């Protein structure tokens, strides 16, 4: 039963559950407002449990899409209805243009969120948490709702401005001057004395995490959403309402939703003992490097060293010791460090914003990411090459954004993508499927090959008279480039050669708004990232398509094929035409690096001697393979951490379990005590018989406190594990409430300890679970190779940990 | 001439079998080593499975008795 | 000299064992039982069948 | 209890196992079994069936990547990629075997048919019981591979072997053909017992490794770290010789000595147990050195010292590049002198007590080497799924 027997059965699925919902908005014309007003009451008690109300996803959708219609068009395409549908199924309608993932996502949203539960839409980024926040908002206020979008570091959502707003539209419910004229999708400009009045509904008050979530919709980006599901942890207060409960998603781009392999930890307090030293020290060592040459190896990932010219500056600095590595290799990380920082990673890729002096990494897919590191040991390295050095170095907790995440509870259905590459993704651990969707009008978009050019970027000077051949024709074009760097001298080329132009290439955030409606206004120029290249519901204003209709010139093909797609795929909203072109050379990077070998005698030896224009024989077939390739290197890295993390999914959740049970509850005293006991006792009954010097002995070593309780006090045989029990036993409980004598307040003092000394212990063996990672490199050869020593030792780690807690926690509740 | 034209067919359930590993591979690989939980439950194609044990005790009955 | 040395370095080398795996070989012989188990089983059922399906 | 039950899966893949097995054998069409060696070990060209050819294209599978994969690396596009690259791999490790296991159908289907004790195979020709056989050849292939699958899913992809050997190992101890000669001097199942320790011994080869940890994924992205931790737990990777030693090259030995026994006319001269001695060195030339070789990957320190790894082990390791592979290769070759001396010893071991009383009558060294090698492996299925929750269970 797997076959297009499964896509096309499908088909008639929904073209069934359409025919029928379809009625329902037909009869429905009839202008009902305060009735529909009613219907949003209906509707509200009509669930309130996930019993999956299916008949409501019938005449609800129906209010849906009417609902929008009144609000604000865009809502008469399928694949956003039948979106909506399989959206709630948790698959993925879909692939750009015209379709409606803006107003479709809005339609399931609707009627799970009515469970009063609070439902997840997940998205790349801020500057789209608030996109798809405000683009459908009206229909919520109409269907009396909250919204709820998160970010960064704060968070607003709501709808329009205090009290006049709310009594401009409350009569203009009644009256709502729209329904007439319809009949088309021809949604056209117009019913101005509408939208001046209810489109200004766009609008956001500052609230906080709590009322956030428990509101209705929750607006996010991942990044942000599982910062927030950790930020669950020391969290001394439960009162903290941070995320109230995590299950049901949508993901908005989920051919992104994947890709985030790299797991989501939030890294906070470092507490640097030897921040001073790293200052000086670290000044050392940047300058060590720098004594050597290029000769260090660096490529195919970022992990380096050096040979020859390596030893010997190893011994031609700081340490005249050959054989280095005795215990030694500390100070070889110093040489290390500084190496891989002034190279694996351009200082102009870990920028620093206009005299902020503070070096931000905007790398990986984003768009700036204040003070942060994704290291102990990158972030004072480049510091060290820069000038303001910092003194931080923290860990804390992490998790797999998706199975860990996701999978910890309920589903998702993603929007756009259609490739292979996506299922069996989608099905190793999202479990979900495709339903591939053309809205009216397929592909009305027209593209051109991967034209190749060859020795150093020099095409994307070709390129650039081609953005000009453009200009003169009056063609709106825009560029997808891969770095900063590049992107900067992009600018300046056209400067170069006289170009007007606007550069959101991360520079400043307005950037992004302007920008936003200013990026392809007929004839213009706009030069950006694929980090604002990718899922966004651009447009374009008077004539513009008069020919053509958008132009996309890229600046070569990232690391995955969806990804290259994208970047294109930015240019066709609603259904319109559009032309895209890839300029790429056989010195860029994707293959600079990656298949070089491959296609170098494929090239050298196929032909060298030529001009700029080639593709003929396997140019764009051989990269193609190699793009493939590449990705295919991620899917294998995907697999390392994340079966490893999914045994962590296990662990961490008994941690912060125990860790809420904790904050709950109250007098868990007998407890703590007994089980620290037991512990303490068989201990001095495990490794060390009970009988005189071998216990005070060994148990000396078990029992070093300030405090005196029977240490120097020997001859004793009667160890029935009852006698010694109690013994101890009354030294705590009685000493206990003997000392409870403080106050009540002692309650909220096993708080502070039990959390923190908990949190504590856990996240610092996160640390050695960092160092064990390494073991599982080991496995690879001898035994088998199905994370087996990882499990093995993930769990001798956990007892060895918990073990730990109960001894310091123990005697933390008394030195006061 | 059962034997024969259902022989034609024996061949036939050799194939949908050869296949059903071939791409049966998103989690097997020879000798590979994934107890990847998260998915399996009955393939739509073990239809194909017991079309295939039920073919040969099926050869039983119909070649000798 | 020659094979002198291979054997000089490898009196030493002998390493990496378990004297425990005793306990191992007890596990080898339960796994033996199963073996013998698993095939006893097919004479006793097999041989219902060889009435039935057998000497019809 | 011992069992201490909860192994949900246990049971499970065991009796559907014998299952499928039953109905496989008593199989319609071939079903086989239901000068001394030659005559023992049987067949047509040289494969030992239980059953037409499942089991046989399932050696011969394992063998047709291992030679291939072996002495040439890569020539069409495949080597190792964790995933795209070892499905792309495996897919024509698929359609290679089966191939392969249909040219031995037509051979072993002939000579067969036609030439067997125990016939009771009819003549009356007319789909050619080769193009029948060759039905339930290619087609019993499957049902054995289909199973395997399945066997690897909850038991092990030689967990269907492991059946048939402990069916095989177990119609002859129920005296089936062994009363004979000898029999009350049952020694000889205790002394076998001391070469399943010596089995035991190979495994934990010389298993030992470095430090570092790093991990990259996505486009131009990645991270380092520093030290100051308060743990157990080490770094270990060296190797010995894997499985199906011996019996590799044991069945070597027996080719040129069947050939040996009918070359033109049956040119009979003397190679069964006397040139003994020589061709079980060679057993240790051939399976532990070559093997090994390629086996301890050369390519080894290539990735250790590549990710950054100064090895540590029977003593504070140090230099790193490819002279690691030259310490590392004096310990490899060493070790395996050592291996040579415990396996090459099993088959030495009928031939060490069988100096006073010799029995013609050796069924039980390979085949045991065999059997015992799942039994181990699928004490590896043990050894993962044991140890449940060590948290909270005697602590908080
Ligand atoms: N039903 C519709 N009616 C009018 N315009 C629509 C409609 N659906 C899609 N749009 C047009 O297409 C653009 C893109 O839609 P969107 O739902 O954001 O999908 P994508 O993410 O593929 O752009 C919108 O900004 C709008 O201009
Ligand atoms: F909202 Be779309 F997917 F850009
Ligand atoms: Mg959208």
């Amino acid at each position: 039963m797997i076959l297009f027997d499964k896509n096309k059965r499908i088909l008639k699925k929904y073209a069934k559950m359409v025919s029928k919902i379809n009625q329902i908005e037909s009869d429905l014309r009839s202008k009902k407002n305060s009735e529909l007003i009613r219907l949003s009451m209906v509707l509200k008690e009509k669930v309130n449990s996930f019993e999956d109300a299916d008949e409501h996803l019938f005449e609800a959708f129906a209010l849906v899409r009417e609902a929008a219609r009144r609000t604000l068009g865009m809502r008469p395409f399928d694949v956003q209805v039948m979106g909506g549908i399989a959206l709630h199924e948790g698959k993925v309608a879909e692939m750009k243009t015209g379709e409606g993932k803006t107003l479709a996502a809005t339609m399931p949203i609707y009627l799970n969120a009515l469970i009063g539960k609070g439902v997840h839409l997940v998205t790349v980024n801020d500057y789209l948490a608030r996109r798809d926040a405000l683009w459908m908002g009206p229909v919520y206020l109409f269907l009396g709702l909250r919204v709820g979008v998160i970010n960064s570091l704060g968070k607003s959502y709501e709808v329009v401005w205090k009290n006049p707003d709310l009594a401009r539209k409350a009569i203009e419910e009644n009256w709502s001057v729209w329904p007439d004229g319809f009949n088309g999708e021809v949604l056209k400009e117009e019913s101005m004395n509408k939208e001046a009045v209810e489109a200004f509904q766009v609008e956001l008050k500052e609230i906080t995490r709590k009322e956030a979530y428990l509101c209705d919709v929750t607006y996010g980006t991942n990044n942000e959403f599982g910062f927030d599901y950790l930020r669950d942890n020391l969290v001394l207060d439960y009162n903290d309402k941070v995320q109230r409960g995590h299950f049901y998603a949508i993901v908005d781009e989920a051919d992104s939703v994947l890709i985030d392999e790299a797991r989501t930890p939030l890294i906070i307090s470092g507490p640097s003992k030897e921040s001073p030293s790293v200052y000086r020290r670290f000044a050392q060592i940047a300058k060590k490097f720098v004594k050597d040459k290029d000769f260090t190896v660096d490529e195919k990932a970022r992990t380096i060293i050096l040979t020859e010219e390596g030893v010997a500056k190893a011994e031609k600095i700081i340490g005249v010791e050959n054989l280095y590595d005795p215990g030694n290799v500390s100070l070889l990380y110093h040489l290390i460090n500084a190496l891989k920082a002034l190279h694996l990673f351009k200082k102009d890729v870990d920028y620093v914003v206009m005299n902020g002096e503070v070096i931000i990494v905007d790398e990986f897919t984003g768009r700036l990411l204040p003070g942060r590191r994704y290291s102990g040991g990158l972030h004072q390295a480049i510091e060290a090459k820069e000038g303001v050095p910092i003194k931080e170095e923290s860990i804390t907790y992490a998790t797999i954004t998706f199975q860990n995440y996701f999978r910890m509870y309920e589903k998702l259905a993603g929007m756009t993508g259609t490739a292979k590459t996506e299922e069996s993704e989608f099905v190793q651990v999202y479990g979900m499927e495709v339903v591939v969707i053309p809205t009216h009008k397929p592909m009305i978009r027209k593209d051109h090959d991967d034209l190749v050019f060859r020795t150093q970027k020099e095409k994307y000077e070709k390129i650039v008279e081609e953005i000009e051949k453009r200009y003169k024709k009056g063609q709106p074009v825009l560029v997808g480039t891969t770095s900063i760097e590049k992107s900067e001298l992009l600018s300046s080329m056209l400067k170069k050669k006289g170009i007007p132009h606007q550069v959101l290439n991360a520079k400043y955030h307005e950037k992004e708004a302007e920008i936003v409606a200013k990026a392809g206004q007929k004839g213009m120029v706009t030069i950006a990232t694929n980090m604002a290249g990718r899922g966004t519901d651009i447009k374009l204003g008077p004539g513009v398509a008069e020919l053509g209709g958008l132009c996309i010139i890229g600046t070569e093909r990232h690391e995955s094929r969806r990804i290259d797609n994208q970047l294109r795929g930015r240019a066709g909203r609603q259904g319109d035409p559009g032309e895209s072109i890839f300029f790429l050379s056989l010195e860029d990077d994707l293959l600079r690096i990656f298949g070089s070998e491959q296609i170098g005698k494929v090239m050298n030896i196929l032909k060298i001697e030529e001009g700029q224009p080639i593709q003929h024989p396997m140019l764009s077939k051989l990269i193609e393979n190699i793009q493939k390739k590449v990705e295919g290197i991620n899917f294998s890295i995907r697999k390392t951490l994340m079966e490893m993390d999914d045994v962590l999914d296990k662990q961490r959740r008994a941690v912060y379990s125990l860790r809420d049970q904790i904050l709950l509850e109250k007098d868990y005293d007998e407890y703590l005590k007994d089980i620290f006991e037991d512990v303490v006792s068989t201990r001095v009954e495990e490794f060390c018989s009970g009988k005189n010097w071998d216990i005070e002995s060994l148990k000396n070593s078990l029992s070093f406190f300030p405090a005196g309780l029977f240490d120097l006090d020997e001859k004793q045989f009667s160890s029935s594990e009852e006698l010694h029990d109690y013994l101890f036993n009354r030294l705590w409980e009685e000493y206990q409430r003997k000392k409870q004598e403080i106050g009540e307040d002692y309650r909220k003092v096993i708080r502070f300890l039990m959390l923190r000394i908990i949190d504590d212990h856990w996240r610092r063996y996160l640390e050695e679970v960092e160092h064990v990672k390494e073991a599982v490199q080991l496995r690879s050869y001898g035994q088998k190779d199905p994370i087996v020593e990882f499990k093995k030792e993930t769990y001798y780690m956990f007892d060895e940990m918990m073990r730990r807690i109960n001894d310091t926690i123990a005697n933390y509740v008394l030195r006061v | 001439h059962t034997i024969i034209s259902v022989a034609l067919i024996y061949m036939v359930q050799v194939q949908m079998s050869k296949f059903s590993e071939l791409g049966g591979a998103f989690g097997s690989g020879g000798l590979h080593t994934v107890f990847g939980r998260r998915k399996g439950l009955d393939t739509g194609g073990k239809i194909t499975l017991v079309l295939s044990v039920l073919f040969f005790v099926s050869c039983v009955v119909t070649a000798f008795v | 000299e020659v094979i002198a040395e291979a054997k000089k370095i490898s009196w030493p080398s002998r390493k990496e064992l378990l004297t425990s795996f005793g306990v191992v070989l007890v596990i080898l012989a339960v796994t033996s039982v199963y073996f013998f188990v698993l095939d006893f089983i097919f004479s006793g059922v097999v041989s219902a069948i060889f009435k039935a399906l057998g000497i019809g | 209890a011992f069992k201490i039950p909860e192994l949900r899966d246990r049971i499970i893949f065991t009796f559907l196992a014998l299952i499928v097995f039953r109905m496989g054998i008593y199989i319609p069409v071939p079903g086989l079994n239901l000068s001394f060696y030659d005559v023992f070990t049987g067949g047509a060209l040289s494969r030992f069936s239980v059953f037409t050819m499942s089991v046989t294209p399932y050696i011969t599978a394992s063998i047709i990547l291992q030679l291939l994969a072996s002495v040439m690396p890569s020539l069409k596009e495949m080597l190792r990629e964790g995933e795209e690259g070892r499905k792309k791999f495996a897919k024509y490790t698929r359609r290679l075997t089966l191939l392969i296991g249909g040219f031995q159908a037509f051979f072993v289907s002939f000579s067969l048919a036609r030439s067997n004790p125990d016939m009771v195979a009819p003549g009356v020709n007319v789909l050619q019981f080769t193009v029948l056989s060759t039905m339930s050849m290619l087609a019993g292939t499957m049902f054995l591979l289909w199973l395997g699958e399945r066997i690897t899913e909850k038991g092990i992809g030689n967990g269907i072997s492991i059946l048939i050997f402990a069916g095989i190992v177990a119609r002859y101890p129920s005296y089936i053909r062994q009363a004979y000669l000898g029999g009350l001097n049952l020694l000889e199942w205790i002394f076998l017992i001391a070469v399943a320790l010596i089995t035991i011994f190979g495994i934990i080869l010389v298993q030992q490794a470095e430090r570092r940890i790093t991990i990259q994924y996505a486009r131009r992205v990645t991270g380092r770290r520093v030290y100051g931790g308060a743990s157990t737990y080490l770094p270990i990777k060296v190797n010995q010789g894997g499985v199906i030693p011996i019996i590799f090259a044991s069945a070597i030995v027996s080719i040129p000595s069947a050939i040996a026994s009918i070359t033109n006319n049956e040119t009979l001269k003397n190679l069964f147990r006397a040139g003994g001695f020589l061709y079980l060195l060679i057993y240790g030339l051939l399976v532990f050195f070559f093997t090994y070789f390629y086996s301890v990957v050369i390519f080894d320190p290539r990735e250790i010292s590549e990710n950054i790894r100064k090895y540590g082990g029977y003593i504070p390791g140090l230099r790193p590049g490819r002279s690691t592979e030259q310490y590392l290769h004096r310990v490899l070759n060493r070790v395996t002198f050592i291996g040579a001396v415990f396996l090459v010893v099993i088959a030495l071991l009928p031939y060490l007590v069988q100096g006073a009383i010799k029995v013609n009558v050796w069924i039980g060294g390979t085949s045991a080497l065999i059997a015992v090698g799942v039994a181990l492996d699928i004490i590896q299925q043990m050894e993962t799924h044991m140890v449940m929750r060590h948290y909270e269970g005697f602590i908080k």
